[PDB]
Formats: C-alpha cells, structure tokens, sequence
C-alpha cells in the first residue's frame, strides 16, 4: 500500500543548491527510516543518507560536506538539499524506507536530475508516417531528460517501445517511440519545461 | 576496506545455479548485516535479501543469500531468463558511520534464440521538411542476440557524418531493440536520389531504402 | 528497540535500581566518558490461548545519555519507568556520535554488566 514519490528540480546549474522532495502515501512517515540514493545514468547506487527518528541525521561522509536532509511530519515528506552542485551530481535520485528489519524495502520511481548550464527547452514532434505496420512520433531537441510518451492516452501499451534518447552535438536530446498495429494519437510530456504535446499520426 | 567489492559481471545457463560474491572489511561485512538488490533495467532496486539470508514475501525461494567472514554471496539456484539483471550487496559501516553499496554485476542468462531483426526506416514528415530541416529515422528492434551495426547509404555512397546511433536496449519481450538517425539538410534530402539504412546482425544484414 | 543491547527482564516485582557507579552496560567500542546513560521500562501485552489479554515480564532497555526516546531528559531526571546509571568519570554530554540502533544495520549488544555487578531482587539474565 505504501508508495513514494519523488518532485523537484530536473535541472540545476552548476554549483547550485539541489533540493529534492519525496512524498509518502499509503503510510505515514512515523519512527521508519527514509533514505536518499542517487544513480548516475549508467553506474552504480550510492547511498546519501537518511532521517528518522527525531530528525536525527546519518549521511555519506563523501558528500556530508554539502549534504542535508530534513523531514516534515505534518505534510508526510522529506526532503534532500545537496549544495555546490558539480556535474559528478547528475542522477536519478530516490527515496527509500527501512521497515524495521528490511532496508530500503520500498523504493520511489527516481527523479532524473541533471547539472548544467544549459536552459531547459521543449521538444519539437513529428509524426512518424506509416499484416503490421509500424507508426510513430520523433520527439526532437528537448533538454533535459526525461520525456514520457504516452499513445493515446495511455490506452495503447502493447507493441509500444520508446527509444533511448540520443545526444546531439548541439546538446539537445531526440527520441522516438514506435507502435506496432495491423486513430493514433502520440502524447509527449516534457517536465522540465511543462510542455504536453500530442500529434496526429496522418498516413501517407 | 571501506567499499564493497563485486564481479563487474556473471552469467549462467537457466535452470542450474549461478552465484554472486560481495568482498568487504571487518567495518562493514565482518560486523554489521549484508543485504542485497536486484535493479532490472529501468527501473529501481528491489530487496533481495536482508539479514544476511532472510527473504522478504514475494522474493522467489530460489535466490539465497550468505556470509561468513568480511565476504557475503548471493545464490541463485534455476537460473530463469528472468533474472537478467544488476545485483548490488549493500552494507552498513562503522568506519563512514553510514550505509555502502557494492558496484554491481551485470548478470546475462543465455539459451535465449537468435532473432533476426525488424527494421523500419522514415522519411522526414512534411511538418519536419517545413522548419528546414530532414531526419531519416531507423529503427530496429526484435533482435537476438544484442549485436548490431547500421551504415547509412546516400545513393549507393557512403554516409558518416550525421550518423547518431544509439545502444541495443532490452523490451518488452525480453529481445534487443536500437535506433540510428541521419540529420540532414532539406536540399541534401531532394537532392539525392535514394537514402538507405543497412543493419548487419549476426552477419545477415536488412536494407532499407527511402526516396523523396 | 532502537537500544544498542538487549533488555534486562523483570520477574519479581520491584523496579531497576543500581548503586552509584554501576549499571552501565560494557562496550568495547566506547570510552571511559561515555560510560553513562539510562534504562526505560516497557510491557508488552500478550494473548494467550484462553483469548485473554496477559501482562508479561516488564523490560529494561538501555539508552546512552542524550538519546533514545528520553533523549532531552537530563541526567537524574526523576521520572516513573526511567533510571540513571552513571561509570565514575564519565562525562555529562549526550553521546550522539554513538546514537541508537537501526535494526536493519546490525543486532542487538547482549548486555553484560561486569563481576562485581549489585542487581536487585528478581533480575537476572
């Protein structure tokens, strides 16, 4: 029943304060422990630190030197300050709870964070044209990641694959996602910039 | 020490048992409980292990976990496809007065059969070619084993720049999936007479040719 | 729960008490200041077979100074369910930097008080 989710920031210039939350629902925050771990894009955990009782305090000595972690009781959250942000800080951040004897036995879904000087900026789609063919949508030069593409409206799940984003010399990120079928309408949803864009997929 | 240490990678035939080793220091292994994570791709760590050998409901019997000394393994007996994952060992430590991970291993579970791949190439959309600018979309996708490379062909020549190609990455039914873009200017697009993508995967290579 | 050792039961019927200058339970990995903390009593209710709520054995957990649920109760603090201990040379500071227990880390010190040890009536381990 108990469920986490991270908010925040996507992006954050560097040597900048990250400030990450994460909300607890389906139980409350009470004498548990709750964590921070980070996840650079392809390596390995690391652990942060975590809050429990009486607000008491452990972080990573690594990063102690910036680190801070707080909690509050009355709206069921904790929340992650990392300051003088460098780009050894780009992540996907999570929250955690041990339950007693099992650590970090519920985990959030991660929210990517990335460190740069570069501006936040919407993508640009377009429509992919066409027993089974295969349509789509190129979601083009966004910064910076994560895009969610839904198909119609989250109805369409099966024969759906997104693609890894690739990185453009320009800096800008590009995907696209793919569906299988024998109206299709693509849904784009950019957080960083608060962008939702859906197109039509008209065949030729 | 004060990290873990783990193989960077493991791999077994399904059905038998392949196990997984986790190397510390009396500071943290030696004194403290090991626990272990299983982190499909994707998405984030799931408990495998903790105390040193008990297993949370809903973790199949077959994965086990052990330690004796400043070293603790992870068992895991009839090895399925499923289990393709990254395993990490994590600890407490007196040492650093907080909680350390080890750095992973990639575990591969082979018998999977070789699939030949399905490529589907694009032309630039008529909005695309408005905004002055053309991209050839290639994707591939239900592959077996994870192992491709795309050449890009411009009436019948060679084409390297504007190449962006990404890393096979897994789906739904657990095949490889990848896709290579060409940008290209709305000129060079008419200009040219056909644009090819080529994949070669396990020697067998798929063409697939666009024309304005 | 959150205590470094394990509990001190109660069987008869009088409550935890020690003399000056014992009480504290060893620890190897602490120093001659940190030698100084307090118990807490807990009960714990049980339902036996006869479907009837039962009062067990009360506990005693212990919790060095500054920390654990009395953790902003100064040394002699007189209060029902908790009592001070205190080695001859330790200081008055609370002990954050030895903290309580996760029991998800590690278990449970068993508590083991020195030869020479005055304990009350109706408790031993």
């Amino acid at each position: 029943q108990v469920q986490l989710q991270e908010s925040g920031p996507g992006l954050v210039k560097p040597s900048e304060t990250l400030s990450l939350t994460c909300t607890v629902s389906g139980g409350s925050i009470s004498s548990y422990y709750w964590s921070w771990i980070r996840q650079p894009p392809g390596k390995g955990l690391e652990w942060i630190g975590y809050i429990y009782y009486s607000g008491s305090t452990n972080y990573n000595p690594s990063l102690k030197s910036r680190v801070t972690i707080s909690v509050d009781t009355s709206k069921n959250q904790f929340s992650l300050k990392l300051s003088s942000v460098t780009a050894a800080d780009t992540a996907v951040y999570y929250c955690a709870r041990d339950y007693y004897q099992l650590p970090m036995d519920v985990w959030g879904q991660g929210t990517t964070v990335t460190v740069s000087s570069a501006s936040t900026k919407g993508p640009s789609v377009f429509p992919l044209a066409p027993g089974t063919a295969a349509l789509g949508c190129l979601v083009k030069d966004y910064f910076p990641e994560p895009v969610t593409v839904s198909w119609n409206s989250g109805a369409l799940t099966s024969g759906v694959h997104t693609f890894p984003a690739v990185l453009q010399s320009s800096g800008l990120y590009s995907l696209s996602s793919v569906v299988t079928v024998p109206t299709y309408i693509c849904n784009v949803n950019h957080k960083p910039s608060n962008t939702k864009v859906d197109k039509r997929v008209e065949p030729k | 020490q004060s990290v873990l240490t783990q193989p960077p990678s493991a791999s077994g035939t399904p059905g038998q048992r392949v196990t997984i080793s986790c190397s510390g220091s009396s500071s943290n292994i030696g004194s403290n409980y090991v626990y272990w994570y299983q982190q499909l791709p994707g998405t984030a760590p799931k408990l495998l292990i903790y105390r040193n050998n008990q297993r949370p409901s809903g973790v199949p019997d077959r994965f086990s976990g052990s330690k004796s000394g400043t070293s603790a393994s992870l068992a895991i007996s009839g090895l399925r496809s499923e289990d393709e994952a990254d395993y990490y060992c994590a600890a407490w430590d007196d040492s650093l007065s907080g909680r350390v991970f080890g750095g992973g291993t990639k575990l591969t579970v082979l018998g999977q059969p070789k699939a030949a791949p399905s490529v589907t190439l694009f032309p630039p959309s008529s909005e695309e070619l408005q905004a002055n600018k053309a991209t050839l979309v290639c994707l591939i996708s239900d592959f077996y084993p994870g192992a491709v490379t795309v050449a890009w062909k411009a009436d019948s020549s060679p084409v390297k720049a504007g190449v962006e190609t990404t890393t096979p990455s897994k789906q739904s039914n657990n095949k490889y999936a990848a896709s290579s873009y060409l940008s290209l200017t709305p000129e060079q697009w008419k200009s040219h007479r056909s644009y090819s993508c080529q994949v070669t995967h396990e020697g067998s290579t798929v063409e697939k040719t666009v024309a304005p | 729960t959150a205590s470094w050792f394990t509990a001190l039961t109660q069987h008869g019927k009088e409550d935890l008490k020690f003399p000056r200058g014992q009480g504290v339970p060893i620890n190897t990995n602490s120093s001659p200041d940190d030698q100084i903390g307090y118990y807490r009593r807990a009960t714990r209710r049980i339902r036996g077979g006869d479907g009837k709520m039962k009062d067990l054995s009360p506990r005693w957990y212990f919790y060095y100074l500054g920390t654990g649920p009395e953790a902003g109760l100064p040394y002699g603090a007189n209060k029902d369910g908790i009592i001070w201990v205190a080695t001859e040379g330790a200081l008055n500071t609370p002990k954050d930097h030895i903290g309580t227990r996760n029991p998800a880390n590690n278990a449970a010190i068993v508590l083991q008080l020195p030869q020479g040890t005055t304990l009350p009536k109706g408790f031993y381990a």
